[PDB]
């Protein structure tokens, strides 16, 4: 929530924010506040089995939310409904491309560099956005 | 030696990562 | 920065060493130059350690030699011979060094007539009154010119006017027929 | 002009430093050479700063050593070892330097018998009566020759005739198993 | 013959110059080394001209520094720093030089505690009693190690025993982040 | 071995020569440095032969210059300027050399104010009390900075304390805008 | 490490040798420089051995030359000429060396007028009061400039103030028109 580009720090402002590593077991853990146990109160000597039933149901709603419905839009999708991008002010994703960056090695050829190599990665790529209709004034930003 | 440079996608199978929502 | 892996002289490793002590009587080229070796190494890998006394009994000017025998196996006409010297003299005499070649039917020459020695000048790093240092090499034909002799090579140390006193250092020398393999971090 | 990015010796960066003060009693090779280190660094990255007094209590001629422990991890038989020295002596003694190798079961050798030291001569930049400077390297086998010892390497400073007085400078030395990355404007 | 276009140090062109006059009071590392600059240039392009008097008011042995501020813009961890010195001293003192790195929250450090200075030894071309010359470089981490300081680099000149007298020469030094383009007749 | 065809300085061939005799009165930078030339060559190919008497009439410390005019034809911003000097002085003065650049509306400057001279330090091969030798080069902007002047370049020789006496040697210097073709046996 | 197979000067092998003895009377450039050769070799492969007495009968300052005749067969305009010298003088005189070119209708010039000698300065390794050493080369036009003469090249040794005494060393010099083949272990 920085208010001005001037509230950003050296690195961020010049290179952009940092993003998440590709997903793996250690970089895609369940949200840190994930419940590991759900307590349910009980009268000194008895337990309301009907309440216990509700308790679970309630928990279920809580979990679903924590695990994958943390964003309003996703909760509404949960019900089988939908939301315009104006509903939560989300930028509209118009096109997403992804590709691997490969290249070649350069062979060292002098007395000491003979048998050495330097990797030069150089990948060509196309990123094409199909004719899009702009309903209101604004910006079309493309990032990498 | 094309695939050998790029770590697999693990696209086969079901969903593994629940992290609260969509994360690029 | 990048490490420089090429050198003009590579000192032998763990082998061909010998320590020379006592007196060293330099001589003029008109006479017989002292080859301060009886335990003359020869993989033409040699490291001689000096901790002797430079004594002017004979001539006041002259030179002495540290030699090593050349391996004549190679079919190549001639190969490179590098030397690395560091000598500190107690008495100002302005040492001077260089590579030499001489033959002898003997296996362990104790001295060699100056007229029988061939010279090969080298980049001399330092030549102060008290210390001479150099690390360089020269091209030398390695096959015996006179059928039946052994070929010796080594560095010679001379002076226009020596001064009795202690001398200390190292005279290393090698015939290149092998380049010591070395760890290069980027390969 | 184009900048020269290759060097014979690259001094450690921000690490492995130590300052040596007090007296330094050089010794003859027949005895035990002083290893003026108890805080012997060892990423075989070492920078020793000298601001001591060269004292001739024992012998008038001899030498002292600045050592650092070798990393024996590499499977490579031997790697390069560079040193960079700059020493100004108050009393004319014509210093002389060189790389050395010696083993010891001890982790912090305070001295080493001269007979146990191996020599490797190097291009000595300057060797005036009062200052010796050099920046060079040599090839050295890095694995312990006698099962159970630690391998040390370093530069040794000798003299044919020392002179009591102050000495000041820097003795840097490193085993190349990493080449420091550097900004090259044209890449 | 072919012209050699690569060099270990490239002196700044038409910029970053300053002349130092008056007295220069060298100091021991136990104290605060004199940074004979208030007009400390910094494109880490610096050419300091010396025409002063080496005065031994404080210690008889010690050193002084000529510094320049490092440009910390580069994202590269560390870059090369070259220096080129030529100093003739009237009084035999056997100068000695080297590159140094030290930080300071101050923009124009007048002196720096010896304990806060880091050393980088260099190939010293000459080291006679009256003149020291060198043109070399070293690798140095360029980012401030202690958040909030400025990083300085420069050459330091020391001596085991200074001698009051005039000194004259040039202390040039630069951080390589640009290689000066040059006319090469065959391209 | 293979012949090294690249050099830091290539002396002019058969041209641009001049012999300087008589007295040479060195001066301090606060004054006007002597440009011991009226017959100043300029293909920025210059070979000046010295056989004069170093005379200390003015200051006891100072310097003199040997200059040559730069060809400003090249559209290239700046080109390399090499010099090769060998000077033996009768009186110990510990010479010191370097490349310099200075402008002047005059075609044959007899002297130049020290404040108008720009310095470029160079690897000085030797700097004994009696002889200075060097063969190196530096990058210099070749176009006149002040519209209407001529650009001069050359080597300057200074000293902290000169000594009246004879001086003999050669001061060669050239601006590289041509690399002399040479016979290379293997091409 | 890797062996360095390129050199600035390659001394002739087994040929073109000669020993010079007796007195050597240096002379000033205003007169006729001594060409201490009658047995002047010329495959422009020359190795002259010195064991003479530097005698100051004529001038107290001056120089002498060691020459060798140039092979003018090559159609190439000019080729490289390397020299390698090592001279220790008994009397402090601060020698100085360099390559020279001069023509003469004579086959064995005993001396050459200083005005007829052309100079080519070279990287001088050492220039102490008692010893001069150098191993370098220079580019020289090899064809006779005056129809009918022979072209000579060689090294000249000068001094600002000579000192009667013994001199000893080697003056090697060669015109590169052949690079001596050498065993390179990795080919």
């Amino acid at each position: 929530t920085e208010a001005n580009p001037s509230n950003l720090n050296e690195d961020d402002a010049r290179y952009g924010f940092r993003c998440c590593h590709l997903k793996n077991i250690w970089s895609a853990p369940l949200p840190p506040e994930t419940k590991l146990a759900e307590e349910m109160g009980i009268e000194s000597n008895s337990i309301d089995i009907m309440g216990l039933q509700a308790a679970y149901a309630q928990l279920h709603t809580e979990q679903e939310r924590t695990y994958f419905m943390q964003r309003y839009r996703d909760v509404i999708s949960s019900f089988g409904g939908s939301t315009s991008y104006d509903a939560d002010n989300r930028p509209l994703l118009v096109m997403h491309t992804d590709f691997w960056a490969s290249g070649y090695d350069v062979d060292g050829t002098d007395q000491s560099s003979l048998g050495q190599f330097s990797g030069r990665v150089q990948q060509t790529f196309k990123h094409s956005v199909p004719r899009f209709f702009v309903p209101e004034h604004g910006v079309m930003m493309t990032l990498a | 030696m094309k695939k050998a440079r790029r770590s697999p996608s693990r696209r086969k199978g079901a969903r593994l990562w629940y992290v609260g929502g969509s994360q690029f | 920065m990048y490490q420089n892996f090429v050198t003009k002289h590579d000192t032998a490793i763990q082998t061909s060493r010998f320590s020379v002590t006592g007196n060293v009587i330099p001589a003029a080229p008109t006479g017989n130059i002292p080859v301060i070796n009886g335990g003359s190494i020869t993989a033409e890998r040699a490291v001689v350690n000096l901790y002797a006394n430079m004594n002017v009994s004979t001539s006041s000017d002259g030179s002495f030699i540290v030699a090593m025998k050349v391996d004549t196996s190679p079919t190549d006409p001639n190969c490179v011979i590098s030397a690395g010297v560091n000598l500190s003299f107690a008495g100002t005499s302005y040492p001077i060094v260089g590579i030499v070649r001489f033959e002898s039917a003997s296996e362990q020459p104790t001295s060699i007539a100056g007229s029988e020695v061939e010279h090969y000048p080298i980049e001399m790093s330092v030549g102060s009154g008290g210390v001479c240092s150099a690390r360089d090499c020269a091209t030398v034909d390695i096959h015996p010119r006179t059928s039946g002799n052994n070929v010796f090579v080594g560095v010679i140390c001379s002076s226009a006017k020596w001064t009795s006193g202690r001398v200390i250092g190292t005279i290393a020398t090698t015939q290149v027929i092998h380049e010591y393999q070395v760890l290069q971090p980027l390969k």
